[PDB]
């Protein structure tokens, strides 16, 4: 979707844009 | 009236690069492959790093696994799928000595299986630095004495990648390559250091050979 | 069908992913839940209780409960040393296989006080002063009671305690140090010195024995969970 | 200073004695909404719910150390035998006090801890060991300070280091456990709960608990002081409770 | 300021563990697998199960079936691809005698079909203890005259696991092994217990030969 | 205190039971199958539905095919994925004589497309009986003389199922197996019956040979 | 599309597995419902129902 | 399941790609983060530095 | 997701639990 | 997505995290 | 899901039922 | 969906209709 982080853990987020 | 969002340190870090790959066979009971993890293998990705001294970031890990059909004497060789492993092995823990080794249990270290023919594997790795960053360079010794290793090295303890085919042998021998790509993401850099000028020589140090400090032209006006 | 695209990772099993999977047995119904004493949350709280540390680890003692057993006795002179070992609780052998250093085993990364404890199992007659001391790496291993007491130390009297509790401070460059052996997190050596003598009246055994104790402070955490090295196997078990 | 009385019988320990709590879970009868059986439980109480004393042990200079089984250890003992006899299904707590005296002049520490489940292995690995070696009643079974061959077919394994249990003995610690240093006490006291993954079981096919009396430190003296230092035991069952009312049993 | 988070019961537990593999070839009609269910044949997760006397967790299970080609003496080998069955059969149940048995019919048994080349095939199990919770010990006997079995085997009731090949057999055998991973998931544990020191032995019963506390050092003030 | 949700009629019932398997090879015209629908021909599913004397239910379908090379003379049979073809003819409608019949045109018939190496097919179907119910049993004929046909047979107009290779014949024989698993869903059972005891002998009446009620035991008092 | 990402488990058949399905008669309109004696919701009430013990099962 | 049509791009691997993956090592408890002069956000900033032009580059 | 019907037909829903 | 259980039973459900 | 669009052309609709 | 964008660059969106 637009941004839904689908992970607990912070590492698993997509890069910082 | 022009962004300079491409020169952040995030999109300057955040593309995936190879950083080393190995092969394995599955003709042998020592068919398998082992890679101490370090970043300093491959020219790019280390000068890229090595424009700083001190980084924090969370990894992105792809592997890129393809196999070739090695010579062989069978009539008829049909090989079924083929399913690799590819175990991480903190240090201290024990480590696989053959391709039927006990340790490829995985009971506790993380370990991922991938059959040839789907998408590359991927998995997120967190800071896991027993400093507050990562370092680049050290300068100075792992002994209080201040013999033996100097340099960079001495803060290496990152553990050990191990791979294999998990199918057992057929009718003709199959070699494997692996290739390992690190993405870093979320990257916080801090003092930025003169970029790498003469050519990598070792992994584990800076060591170089003299090289002058641009090309030449003929005249202090030649233009 | 909505559209979609897969993205690498896809059809991997990755043996630490968190997913749901469809059950085998739909609508089982569980057996209730019954109150059982010890229930147990966190390792750390196996790793915070008290074991017995064979500090006498010599070839003849390990295979025996002499290897627990420290000895002590009425000397001569002054200032010997009773013993001494690394600070390296999953690496040495003294530590390794105590509850802590066991659970430190399955972990790469390690911080925290550790809680050292000795209780005095001479006669009740027997009186005595030790010096206790922690020294921090950088220099070698104390060689005498002088150096020894530079240190972090302290004066354990078996006359009016016959259990002192020493707990040795976290002092590291490193938030965390490595589970295995490596002289960059080297954490320093635990020494014991006679501070005056062991004196007994007549009739009264002067050889005496000490045990050691170990367990986790309140703030001692592990990282990176990996497989132990104690364990190993070259067939199924039939 | 202390007295505890349980029925008709009563032990006296220093103010000071710290009596260990199993779990910190204090015996307490099964509740309705954790029971399966339906027929209404014995509760025999003050008959039942007294202290046993079993036969003395002496402590040697070599001894390796002592234990017995829970259960069984009182299958023999008054009332309480007589319920487990005539009962299918039981569960208890218990209250164990151990006592050892000795003079002023005499050194030596004792481990007394209580183990629920105490598995133990054979001397021959492809056997497992018989009743005889696993318990002996109010009889204690011994440890050893030297290993048992291969070559007996159906005994227990009972070096002492491992245990019976193929463990680090000093790692014992982390069941219920107390200290006897001649130095400092002569008694110790712990108090275990029902600890099982049931409410209720038979008491003679399972023993839930095992007590185990291991020198750490041994025993020792000058010459002239008394050389004869037994250890006692005594053991009381805490809120005993039976169902399955039936003919006796002949074990 | 430090979390404890990984040595967390669940994080402990919740990584998948291989506990058995079983092989099969598509060349007979006994050419199927079975394995009675237990977590005691493996060191690394009966160990780390073993430091509790009492547990009480859900299942995940995966599996992981490759394919090997055997000798054949046929030109051109051409095989497609392979589909496995696996059903699981509860103590009481019918069990397979061949391949082709009426009791692959699976009408009541829970069994999956799963082909080469996909994912791993991946299923939940809730707690199905007769009891209140698991035992990794029981010190007692099956029998009420103290006689015969003694030990943890008697609470051992957990069925079998029976594997085939769906497809008919070609021109050439195919040898299959089958990887079954256990991955405990909402863990609850009880009693502590002393980590196993001795080597495992049986599968049975916790039988050990007598193994020194920890390693030597030469003296008491060896550093 | 206890649920008895696992003894409700859908979990008895909703586990998908192989009803039948039927081949076909891909070297001649007649080189298709065919199965008159029924769950009398396999006595699980067919036990499991007699317990009860009228039914209603939704039915989930789902086929595992798999294929397997047949000898072959031509050196280096190399040949594509294959694609299947499941086609459901309601009775009067017209029936496949061959491969290439042009019934395959399936143009107002359901069917199904599939190819080998993906997930098995799976469609749904209603409620399709002409009555209020299904029936398992039927005291009567079909005639109104009572002469001829006897039994639950004279209800059976349920049609035929339809396989065939979609892809022609190359270089060396196919032969393909396809496995047809029901699973009844929302279902409602009427009038419990005693649960079948003599072995079953024929699909389309109840005929047995008479058994004994019970195994035996030596006297009336062995325990 | 919207990126996804598969998990183990896909395409395996589980036979008692709970998904949903495409209808292959869409619109089918069943028969009408009929009230029937003796409906049964759950084996136990035909587990509850007494039957007859063969205690006497000598061989003859 | 839910139905589903898979577009083009998929399993592929572009190395500028951003999306998300599991984690390997789930609830690790990383290192605090402490201050260090010197951060650096943008790679402009070091080109925003003065360095010492090489104008007289002959051979010698 | 939880529970949505994704088909017209009733007889595509899945088992009643 | 964030959190929804997609399975009726709870055994389905990922680890306690 | 129940019903929603995927497309801008009405041609890519489902049937009418 | 009917209209979400899932990247966070304007080149990766579909065409204008
Ligand atoms: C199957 C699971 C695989 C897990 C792999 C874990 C990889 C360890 C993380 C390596 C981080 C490297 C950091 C580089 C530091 C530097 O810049 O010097
Ligand atoms: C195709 C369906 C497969 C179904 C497989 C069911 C597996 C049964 C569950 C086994 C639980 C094992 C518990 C171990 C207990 C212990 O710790 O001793
Ligand atoms: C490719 C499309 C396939 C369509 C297949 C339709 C199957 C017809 C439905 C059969 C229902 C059988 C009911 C059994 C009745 C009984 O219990 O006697």
């Amino acid at each position: 979707y637009t941004n839904i982080n689908y992970y607990k853990d912070a590492a698993s987020n997509s890069a910082n844009r | 009236y022009h962004s300079r969002s491409e020169s952040s340190i995030e999109n300057f870090l955040c593309r995936a690069a190879c950083v080393y790959y190995a092969t394995y066979t599955n003709n042998s009971e020592k068919g398998y492959a082992e890679w101490v993890i370090n970043t300093r293998q491959v020219a790019q990705l280390r000068r890229k790093l090595e424009l700083f001294t001190y980084l924090r970031f969370d990894l992105e890990l792809t592997f890129v696994i393809t196999s070739a059909q090695q010579p062989s004497t069978a009539t008829s060789v049909d090989a079924p799928v083929q399913t690799h492993q590819i175990m991480y092995v903190p240090p201290g823990g024990p480590v696989p000595t053959k391709v039927t080794d006990y340790a490829w249990q995985t009971s506790t270290n993380p370990s991922v299986f991938w059959t040839e023919g789907n998408a590359p594997p991927r998995m997120s790795i967190p800071f896991i630095s027993i400093g507050n960053a990562y370092s680049c360079f050290y300068d100075g010794w792992t002994q209080f004495s201040r013999n033996g290793v100097y340099g960079i090295n001495t803060l290496n303890n990152m553990g050990t990648l191990y791979m294999r085919h998990v199918n057992e042998a057929g009718q003709g021998p199959i070699k494997s390559t692996v290739r390992i790509y690190f993405k870093p993401k979320h990257v916080k850099a801090w003092v930025p250091r003169p970029p790498r000028l003469c050519q990598y020589e070792k992994q584990k140090n800076v060591n170089f050979t003299p090289t002058g400090v641009t090309t030449t032209r003929v005249g202090i006006t030649t233009t | 069908g909505l559209p979609v695209m897969t993205t690498p990772g896809s059809t991997q099993f990755l043996t630490s992913d968190d997913f749901q999977s469809p059950s085998a047995m739909p609508q089982f119904d569980v057996t209730p839940e019954m109150q059982i004493p010890g229930r147990v949350n966190n390792l750390m709280e196996i790793a915070e209780v008290d074991s017995v540390v064979p500090v006498n680890n010599t070839e003849a003692n390990v295979n025996s409960l002499k290897a627990y057993q420290i000895p002590v006795q009425s000397n001569s002179d002054n200032g010997k040393q009773v013993f001494g070992f690394p600070l390296q609780p999953g690496a040495n052998g003294v530590l390794n296989r105590t509850l802590l250093g066991e659970i430190l085993n399955y972990y790469t990364h390690w911080s925290g006080s550790i809680k050292l404890t000795f209780m005095f199992c001479g006669s009740a007659m027997a009186t005595g002063k030790f010096l206790l001391a922690y020294s921090p790496p950088g220099a070698g291993v104390p060689k005498n009671r002088k150096d020894a007491m530079l240190g972090t130390h302290v004066i354990w009297d078996v006359g009016l305690q016959s259990s002192c509790v020493l707990c040795v401070p976290w002092i590291s460059q490193t938030h965390y140090r490595y589970v295995v052996e490596d002289e960059y997190t080297a954490a320093g050596y635990i020494t014991c010195w006679y501070q005056t003598n062991i004196v007994v009246p007549a009739d009264v055994q002067s050889s005496c024995d000490i045990l050691c104790f170990v367990s986790a402070c309140n703030d001692f955490s592990v990282r990176m969970l990996k497989d132990t090295p104690f364990i190993r196997q070259d067939t199924f078990y039939q | 200073v202390r007295s505890i009385t349980l029925g008709n019988s009563t032990i006296t320990t220093q103010e000071c004695a710290n009596v260990v709590v199993g779990y910190g879970v204090w015996p307490e009868y099964l509740k309705d909404n954790e029971a399966t059986a339906e027929d209404q439980p014995t509760q025999p109480d003050v008959a039942t719910c007294r202290f046993y004393t079993l036969e003395s042990v002496q402590w040697m200079k070599n001894s390796a150390g002592w234990w017995w089984k829970l259960p069984d250890a009182l299958s023999q003992m008054g009332l309480f035998g007589q319920n487990m006899q005539y009962h299918y299904l039981g569960r208890t707590g218990y209250t164990i006090h151990v006592q050892c005296n000795a003079s002023k002049f005499h050194q030596g520490c004792l481990l007394v801890v209580c183990v629920p489940e105490a598995e133990m292995g054979c001397s021959n690995l492809n056997n497992t060991p018989e009743f005889a070696e696993l318990s002996g009643g109010d009889t204690a079974r011994m440890f050893t300070d030297t290993q048992i061959g291969e070559t007996n077919s159906k005994k227990v394994q009972t070096a002492v280091w491992n245990a019976g249990m193929g463990v680090g003995v000093g790692n014992l610690t982390i069941y219920p456990h107390q200290w006897i240093n001649l130095r400092t006490n002569n008694s110790a006291t712990i108090v275990m709960p029902y600890i099982n993954s049931v409410p209720m079981d038979n008491m003679f096919r399972h023993n839930n608990l095992t007590l185990m009396i291991i020198p750490f430190v041994p025993l020792n003296y000058s010459e002239g002081s008394s050389p004869y230092v037994p250890i006692t035991v005594t053991i009381a069952p805490m809120c005993a409770e039976y169902n399955g009312l039936r003919l006796a049993s002949s074990q």
